RNA sequence: CUCGAUGUUGGAUCAGGACAUCCCGAUGGUGCAGCCGCUAUUAAAGGUUCGUUUGUUCAACGAUUAAAGUCCUACGUGAUCUGAGUUCAGACCGGAGUAAUCCAGGUCGGUUUCUAUCUACUUUCAAAUUCCUCCCUGUACGAAAGGACAAGAGAAAUAAGGCCUACUUCACAAAGCGCCUUCCCCCGUAAAUGAUAUCAUCUCAACUUAGUAUUAUACCCACACCCACCCAAGAACAGGGUUUGU
RNA sequence: CUCUUACUUUUAACCAGUGAAAUUGACCUGCCCGUGAAGAGGCGGGCAUAACACAGCAAGACGAGAAGACCCUAUGGAGCUUU
RNA sequence: CUGAACUCCUCACACCCAAUUGGACCAAUCUAUCACCCUAUAGAAGAACUAAUGUUAGUAUAAGUAACAUGAAAACAUUCUC
RNA sequence: GUAAAUUUAACUGUUAGUCCAAAGAGGAACAGCUCUUUGGACACUAGGAAAAAACCUUGUAGAGAGAGUAAAAAAUUUAACA
């Protein structure tokens, strides 16, 4: 029964370590969690906790590069929010239409 | 507590204790080596001793004769403390037993000893002997001996 | 009060292989030079003390041939004499207890 | 369960499929009984079934023993040296068809837990992270509260 | 000390529940939804 | 890998030799620091407010009673200084604690039963070995050369000291003896209970508290008497007469120190520091120190005028 | 610079730190100032203890703190540094501490009365 | 919850805890002169008696005490005790019933098992409380009668920890009825200076004093001679001594 | 009894021989507060925590023992009395 | 932002309610006929045991625990103590 | 908008009930109290409310080292005055 049931802690303990490693890598480049994860869906980049985690460990030029790109979005939202509509579309706010 | 408390507490009580003791001095002094429990043996031993003191007083000291009286359940023995015994001892002040351990007795593993009047007439027990004076350390020791004794009297 | 649970045997094993529980090994034992049987450093050597409670007794069922009765314990001292030997001077006047063998050469003569 | 049995690491055998895929199977050997009834799917197998598998698989070495038996069985060997023994007793014809081709297409490898679904012998091409990997350095390598030319 | 009678969530004597700020935010998200479906149901 | 002892494969002849020649190596020994001063002694400072001397080591030889001049019945506890001796020095720094102290052993013993580290110890500062070694809290000022002899006349009448010592052993004890427990009567119907604690706890918490009074062993451990007057001081056989009872049986060693109470706090402004010197000494002291108020051996009866 | 920890509001006087010796009577409080001058490592190993794992892991983690009341730190362990966390408070500057520059920059924001002793 | 059993009063033994404080400490008020009281704030370290009748818890009474506190702990505690009571089987009285029997009644009598497996515990080693006597003093106070406080001095009781010189039980020793030692604080308030509010104001204003302990110090601290023997050490083990191993 | 103390014997503990009984779901069998079929070694939050004997103790394991004898129920019994 | 066995995603699908009720299979045994290193189709039945203070037997736990026993010496003759 | 419904045939078990919201009755506008009514939940899953039958979220079943969500965290600080 506990093997049974164990299947579903599983599942939930890989994700909550995947957390708590990208929560890691990302404030050594200053970025919080939800920053880093919020952000780069806003850029249309769908990677997973799963594959982030391992870029972390295994490719941290490549993880800079995403913790850089969810930055650069995320300056990109307040500088929208600040204005008063004026401004253009940030050069990655832009989102590909898909139809 | 037990502090100072010199005697040991065997038998049935006070009295039995007494009789105890007594039939194991009878025994020695008519056969002068018995075996018994090391306890008992080592007991006994001091009354074993000042019984010769006693027979050293003669036998025309009444007290002397009441004590021998009581302390020898065989009246034969009398005689013997007081013109065997005790005359043999005449040249010492004390130390008239000697007492030593031997193997746990079979049945019931007790703690056993040999007593025996010093000077009897039977096969002399397997005494344990000190090393040689001409052994390595014995020798060492005998010349760092020499040595001092040569330095003191220049 | 009795026991509320049976007592496993990894719980009992602990217990009786206690090393409190365990026979200690001696480090007294020594050969007798005598008979070269073992023997403990403080207690007379078992060989020994046997062949000399041998003689004894012999010594002593003679002792009880010449006395030939109860309560005729003698008044002088005794010298036991083996085959081939007669009392010294320092001999006389005491109760010879003659031995049919020859003087065991342990056994000094005095 | 997991805790009460082996693992393994996902692996091949001799880097299988990296420059050639070689099959594995090497060696099939039937016991058909001529007259039992649970072998009867197995002679059903033999009769239509079993030259045109060969003929597909050349390189496998099919054995097939009739001999009295009361339960049919194949046995499966790998090059890597695995055994396998499947029993056939009762199997319909289709039944044993799929059950031999699921043989011919495994490594041979023993099916136990894989404690991962990949294997990689070079999961880094950037450089593995140590604690360094982005941490600035200062001049000089000074250390903190460090006084340097005393 | 601070025990609770009986049990903790039945009875006269109760252990207190407060409402939080996302318990709030929760419910006003579903009466805008509800809202919503008042004025599709209108036409 | 057989065990022995010091005399196991000596001789009849060595036995003898072996005694007399350790035996004068210790004398020679004691003898041989009897004169400190001339030895390079430390410096010796002047007593100040806030300073803590070494204490002693004694054996406690007995008790016996002495009168006061108002008549008044006073016993005393005799205690001897046998062979003591400062034996090591700690500063502050490494001592790890507050204070500097002084090691100070008492009463010889036979280096044939003593540990290799501490014999070898004991050879390099000349001594032969003590039975028991303790520790005092001094100050920088008061400290002492290892190896300086310490007398009884380190003390004077009139001051008052804390002995500490081992109490007397008394084994596994009942409650009733080890706690002064009243037990429960002993008749009017009581079954196989009159010497037990009864109960232990209350049925609430279901289990014993830590601390509870219960049969153990009694005695044997370190206790300490504080203020006990120094009525007189034995200067030939260095003995010190002490108001009441210390802890312990006779012939036992005893650690004395100076008071801490807070009533004789800087009353040391007239004893010895940091010891006594008896070869210092420029006129030898009387046989016998005695407070004011002790009735002397030779005094005329007492009579109330 | 444990000995140099400061609290926000009255946790010096309010909080309270709570052992057993387990012995009837055994039961002690303290306040946060009271320990603190007992122990000037205390405050900061109980709150860093508290926020571990409670598992057998704890204790191996408190090997690893090193907790020094000054500016002292033992030679060894001062070799062996690598790097300097920044302080997570930034600390408030005292108004002596202000250069004149700053002062002069923020205004005077009102005009006392002439006639008013101040 | 428990009837394939959670033993039911009071007492003995040992007590753990609360403070809504009986006594002892520190304060405000008083119809507080003083001596005694009353009331409130603070304080749980320490303490809180012996007897006659009753099974009693209580209550009454005698003699005391600084005081004879209120409660909780399965109306604390029966694998620690007791069994007078209650609560079986015998019996009597009064009453009820035709009787068998019965009674919130009374009365005499009536078997209290357990070898401890687990948890817990078995030296929280060492700062102590209180009464009385003298003195202050026949002083402050008061018309008188009456009559203190602080300081100081001594002498005791209890508690804790030890001891055997004498006494006593005793007699190589163990004991009390004998002797010896015993050391810090505690916070309720009372007052200055002084703003918000240019007086004033002891201040959840900044601040000053009564007003405080990093509770002080003490104790403990060296350890392959060790087979064996002895011991003031001890159930065993351990510990001390053997330079006292014929 | 105030108020207990000392000694002797037994028991006791250690060595040797012989060798039972109730009991036992499994146990890798701590403390505090809280919780809960309403009194927790096993749950929540804390704290504590190398391992293993021997001797004591009786607060807990709603300890062991006896399918509660009190009480109620059963169209279950039995003894006794009777208009 | 975190957060389910809700929902989506790749593949699969009869495969999470007491009493009760419906259904599909099936161990071993015997018989008929097969089979012939252990089976098949049927017919039968003393046809399946982690629990009844179950019955019998074995062996644990408590436990090497509770408890039990031989007056002394000696030449084993004898004597001594009670 | 949905897919059930009645009838015919053949049966067993259930007929000792708990909390929550709501309308009332009894009690003391006591009870985790007692008695009816309407509904929910429990006696089935999982997540949440600290532990948690009865509150909230959520149901249909397998594998996955994917993903989006549901319920889901407690706030508060005070008396001058002519
Ligand atoms: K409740
Ligand atoms: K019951
Ligand atoms: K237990
Ligand atoms: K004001
Ligand atoms: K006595
Ligand atoms: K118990
Ligand atoms: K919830
Ligand atoms: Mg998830
Ligand atoms: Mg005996
Ligand atoms: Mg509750
Ligand atoms: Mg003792
Ligand atoms: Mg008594
Ligand atoms: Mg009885
Ligand atoms: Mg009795
Ligand atoms: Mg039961
Ligand atoms: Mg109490
Ligand atoms: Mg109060
Ligand atoms: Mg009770
Ligand atoms: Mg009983
Ligand atoms: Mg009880
Ligand atoms: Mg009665
Ligand atoms: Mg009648
Ligand atoms: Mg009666
Ligand atoms: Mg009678
Ligand atoms: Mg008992
Ligand atoms: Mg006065
Ligand atoms: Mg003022
Ligand atoms: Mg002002
Ligand atoms: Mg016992
Ligand atoms: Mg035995
Ligand atoms: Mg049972
Ligand atoms: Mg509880
Ligand atoms: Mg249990
Ligand atoms: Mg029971
Ligand atoms: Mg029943
Ligand atoms: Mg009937
Ligand atoms: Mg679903
Ligand atoms: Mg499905
Ligand atoms: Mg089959
Ligand atoms: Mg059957
Ligand atoms: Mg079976
Ligand atoms: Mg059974
Ligand atoms: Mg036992
Ligand atoms: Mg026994
Ligand atoms: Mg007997
Ligand atoms: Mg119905
Ligand atoms: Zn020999």
């Amino acid at each position: 029964v506990k093997c049974t049931k164990a299947r579903y802690l599983k599942k939930k303990n890989m994700r909550t370590l995947w957390i708590n490693r990208i929560t890691a890598a990302s404030q050594e480049h200053g970025l919080k969690y939800p920053a880093l994860i919020g952000n780069l869906v806003k850029c249309q980049v769908e990677l997973n906790r799963k594959v982030l985690a391992d870029l972390a460990i295994y490719e941290p030029k490549t993880f800079k590069s995403l913790a850089a790109l969810a930055s650069r979005r995320r300056h990109e939202g307040f500088a929208a929010a600040l204005g008063d509509g004026k401004e253009p579309e940030g050069i990655f706010s832009r989102v590909v239409q898909y139809h | 507590i037990s502090h100072g408390r010199v005697f040991r507490r065997m038998g049935l009580g006070p009295e039995s204790r007494i009789h105890l003791l007594r039939n194991l001095l009878t025994g020695l002094v008519r056969h002068e080596r018995i075996e018994a429990p090391w306890a008992r043996v080592d007991e006994m031993r001091g009354y074993a001793e000042k019984l010769i003191d006693y027979g050293k007083l003669g036998d025309t000291n009444e007290r002397a004769m009441r004590m021998a009286d009581f302390w020898l359940t065989e009246k034969d023995l009398i005689p013997k403390l007081f013109q065997v015994l005790a005359p043999r001892y005449k040249d010492q002040t004390g130390g008239y037993t000697r007492m030593l351990q031997i193997p746990n007795r079979s049945l019931d593993r007790a703690k056993m000893a040999v007593i025996e009047y010093k000077g009897n007439c039977l096969p002399p027990l397997p005494l344990p002997r000190r090393d040689s004076h001409l052994t390595l350390l014995n020798q060492l020791l005998q010349g760092l001996r020499q040595d001092l004794r040569q330095s003191q009297e220049a | 009060a009795a026991p509320k649970n049976r007592r496993t045997i990894e719980v009992n094993r602990c217990r009786r292989r206690n090393p409190q529980k365990l026979i200690k090994v001696k480090n007294n034992i020594d050969v007798c030079p005598e008979c070269g049987h073992l023997k403990q450093k403080h207690v007379l050597c078992a060989y020994c003390y046997e062949k000399v409670c041998k003689e004894t007794a012999e010594i002593r069922r003679q002792i009880g041939k010449q006395e030939g009765g109860p309560f005729k314990a003698p008044t002088i001292e005794t010298v036991v004499l083996y085959t081939g030997e007669t009392p010294s001077e320092q001999d006389q006047g005491k109760r010879i207890i003659e031995r049919d063998r020859k003087r065991p050469s342990w056994f000094t003569q005095n | 369960t997991a805790r009460g049995t082996p693992s393994r690491f996902l692996a091949s055998v001799l880097h299988n499929g990296l420059g050639r895929y070689v099959q594995q199977l090497q060696r099939l050997s039937f016991s058909v009984s001529r007259d039992g009834a649970s072998s009867r799917g197995a002679r059903e197998f033999v009769e239509r079934e079993v030259i045109d598998f060969a003929r597909r698989n050349p390189g496998v070495v099919i054995y097939v023993n009739s001999r009295p038996c009361c339960v049919p069985r194949v046995v499966a060997e790998y090059l890597n040296g695995a055994v396998r023994e499947e029993s056939i007793h009762c199997k319909s014809v289709e039944e044993i068809s799929t059950l031999v081709q699921k043989l011919a297409d495994q490594s041979g490898l023993d099916v136990i837990r894989i404690r991962k679904p990949f294997h990689t012998d070079n999961p880094s091409i950037q450089g593995q992270w140590h604690p360094f990997t982005n941490k600035p350095t200062t001049f000089r390598g000074l250390r903190p509260r460090e006084v340097q030319d005393p | 000390r601070g025990r609770i009678p009986g049990r903790q969530w039945i009875g006269k004597h109760r252990r207190p529940r407060f409402v939080s700020l996302r318990a709030k935010q929760n419910m006003i998200r579903r009466l805008e939804i509800e809202a919503e479906n008042h004025y599709w149901l209108s036409m | 890998k057989s065990g022995t002892w010091w005399d196991e494969h000596l001789s009849e002849e060595n036995v003898p030799f072996i005694k007399q020649l350790v035996s004068d190596e210790d004398k020679a020994q004691l003898a041989s620091k009897l004169c400190p001063l001339k030895d390079e002694p430390w410096p010796i400072h002047p007593w100040e407010p806030g300073s803590f001397r070494v204490g002693l080591i004694a054996l406690k030889l007995g008790m016996m009673p002495l009168w006061t001049k108002d008549g008044q019945k006073h016993v005393v506890t005799l205690l001897q200084v046998q062979d003591c001796h400062v034996l090591k020095y700690t500063s502050k720094e490494n001592c790890n604690g507050k204070m500097a102290t002084l090691s100070v052993g008492g009463k010889t013993v036979s280096r044939f039963r003593k540990a290799t580290s501490i014999l070898e110890f004991y050879r390099e500062l000349g001594l032969p070995p003590k039975q028991t070694v303790k520790i005092f809290n001094i100050t920088d000022n008061a400290a002492i050369k290892p190896g300086t002899p310490l007398y009884a006349a380190h003390f004077r009448p009139g001051q008052y000291v804390d002995v500490t010592a081992k109490t007397i052993g008394k084994g596994f004890q009942g409650v009733m003896k080890r706690w002064g427990f009243k037990g429960q009567p002993a008749t009017h119907g009581q079954t196989k209970t009159h010497r037990r604690p009864g109960a232990v706890a209350t049925g609430d918490i279901g289990r014993v508290w830590p601390g509870t009074k219960m049969p153990g062993k009694m005695g044997n451990i370190y206790r300490t008497e504080y203020g006990l007057k120094v009525w007189r001081i034995n200067t030939k056989h260095n003995i010190i007469y002490v108001n009441g009872s210390v802890p312990g049986h006779k012939n036992c060693l005893v650690k004395v120190k100076d008071s801490k109470l807070p009533a004789y706090k800087d009353l040391g402004k007239n004893l010895p520091f940091p010891t006594y010197f008896p070869d210092g000494d420029e006129e030898e002291l009387p046989e016998d120190l005695y407070d004011e108020n002790v009735c002397q051996p030779g005094a005329p009866s007492i009579t109330f005028a | 610079n444990t000995r140099h920890i400061a609290f926000s509001g009255n946790k010096w006087e309010q909080k309270v730190y709570s052992s057993h010796t387990g012995y009837p009577g055994g039961f002690r409080q303290v306040t946060a100032a009271q320990l603190h001058l007992r122990d000037p490592v205390a405050i900061v190993k109980l709150a860093i203890y508290g926020m571990l794992p409670k598992n057998l892991h704890r204790r191996t983690m408190m090997e690893r703190l090193h907790l020094f009341p000054d500016e002292y730190i033992p030679e060894d362990i001062l070799k062996n540094l690598v790097e300097e966390l920044p302080q997570p408070r930034k600390i408030p500057k005292r108004l002596d501490e202000y250069t004149q520059e700053e002062i002069d920059a923020f205004p005077r924001l009102w005009t006392p009365p002439e006639d008013y002793r101040l």
